[PDB]
């Protein structure tokens, strides 16, 4: 890999610089290089990995949605034929998005997840695995769509089981996991009632644990609780 | 839109 | 080139799609491919070329400034040594920025400018040549800095001479050219009085020609006049 | 900041 000659610490330092410069493709490449050094990642390093790829795939998803919408309208009754260009370019973006998801999933499988023993790291990585299978599911149309969905579900489910056993209901990773699994139910699995129930139970169990927290931890937890509430308001 | 969340303090 | 197998019309269509998707690197690559077909560009096609590369180089310039600022502070009295990473990464971004500028300048030189006979096309391309030499000048530090500055000046000057002879004072390309040459004087050439004088004369000569315009042309011209006024307010 | 201008209607 092109980062093989750079020190781990220098890759981490440059990932932080790239974040400040809003150079998220660079940030992801630096963090990929850091992961490939083979050592476990610290809490801060895991955050850098997730932020980097969130922003890269986020640009691709937003572009894919724009193009998909244009493509669907071109398939409307009365739309003038414009040739293969819209489909071709949507396919190009889609292929690049799938490639980014495959890269992230490959880092998790080789070998972040298997080396992650603490609940905080293992849940973090399993949530990521669910997230990137979910992004694959958003664009999937063929004979593996069901298997992609089930892969997202299984990763999220293993993460939920660990987080319920090992983390308090206000833990921000536990909360963001439940939030995203709820989005999976609503947007991917066609299970809006499951989505609503999970978001409500997660919110209520967190509210009841807030009294145990410091002011700073309270701020961290209530921020993600507000996102659960925002979804519930949209969905009900 | 985006109703999800991914970098914790 | 990787776009050599795609139809010119398909490249233009995909550049417009990439703009809608905010995929500006793709947009620039599609327009580079279109230029390399060897035919002159229409007014709309010239706009697509300029928008694409403006956005690509704009991201690089913003990142370079962030990194340069971090690098300068690390060179302050009392700043703890952090190693070569900041300089290395600033250099990486700088090299990629220079590469984009070189690509644009190469398209103008081979062979957009020499084939451009109408005032509207020739002034448009010469303005671009000034702009991309100016971006090179923003990061230049070595023994060619003066020659880079003089290259920007000469392109801008040839564009100004043609635009004054061949275009009305309200023409939007003439106005944006004068705006950017004024920025060149202020930010690059250390000539703030020239910058102010050019912006004031350009604004006043446009104001006196507004009465000749349609409502739509009036809107186009006054938008750029407002940018001249904004600069004058900042500079005086 | 940016006080320049580059896509005319
Ligand atoms: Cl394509
Ligand atoms: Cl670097
Ligand atoms: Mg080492
Ligand atoms: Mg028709
Ligand atoms: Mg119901
Ligand atoms: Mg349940
Ligand atoms: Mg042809
Ligand atoms: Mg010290
Ligand atoms: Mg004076
Ligand atoms: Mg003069």
């Amino acid at each position: 890999g092109a980062m093989g000659s750079m020190e781990r610490a220098s890759l981490i330092q440059k990932a932080k610089l790239a974040e400040q410069a809003e150079r998220y493709e660079d940030m992801a490449a630096f963090m990929k290089g850091a992961v490939e050094k083979g050592e476990e990642l610290s809490c801060e390093e895991r955050n850098l990995l997730s932020v980097a790829y969130k922003n890269v795939v986020g640009g691709q998803r937003a572009a894919w949605r724009v193009l998909s919408s244009i493509e669907q309208k071109s398939n409307e009754e009365g739309s003038e034929e414009k040739g293969p260009e819209v489909r071709e370019y949507r396919e190009k973006v889609e292929t690049e998005l799938q490639g980014v998801c495959d890269t992230v999933l490959g880092l998790l499988d080789s070998h972040l997840i298997k080396e992650a023993g603490d609940a905080e790291s293992r849940v973090f990585y399993l949530k990521m695995k669910g997230d990137y299978y979910r992004y694959l599911a958003e664009v999937a149309t063929g004979d593996d769509k069901k298997r992609i969905i089930d892969s997202a579900r299984s990763a999220y489910q293993e993460a939920m089981d660990i987080s319920k056993k090992e983390m308090p209901p206000t833990n921000p990773i536990r909360l963001g996991l439940a939030l995203n699994f709820s989005v999976f139910h609503y947007e991917i699995a066609n299970s809006p009632e499951e989505a609503i129930s999970l978001a409500k139970t997660t919110f209520d169990e967190a509210m009841a644990d807030l009294h145990t927290l410091s002011e700073d931890s309270y701020k961290d937890s209530t921020l993600i609780m507000q996102l659960l509430r925002d979804n519930l308001t949209l969905w009900t | 839109v985006f109703x999800s969340f991914x970098x914790f303090k």
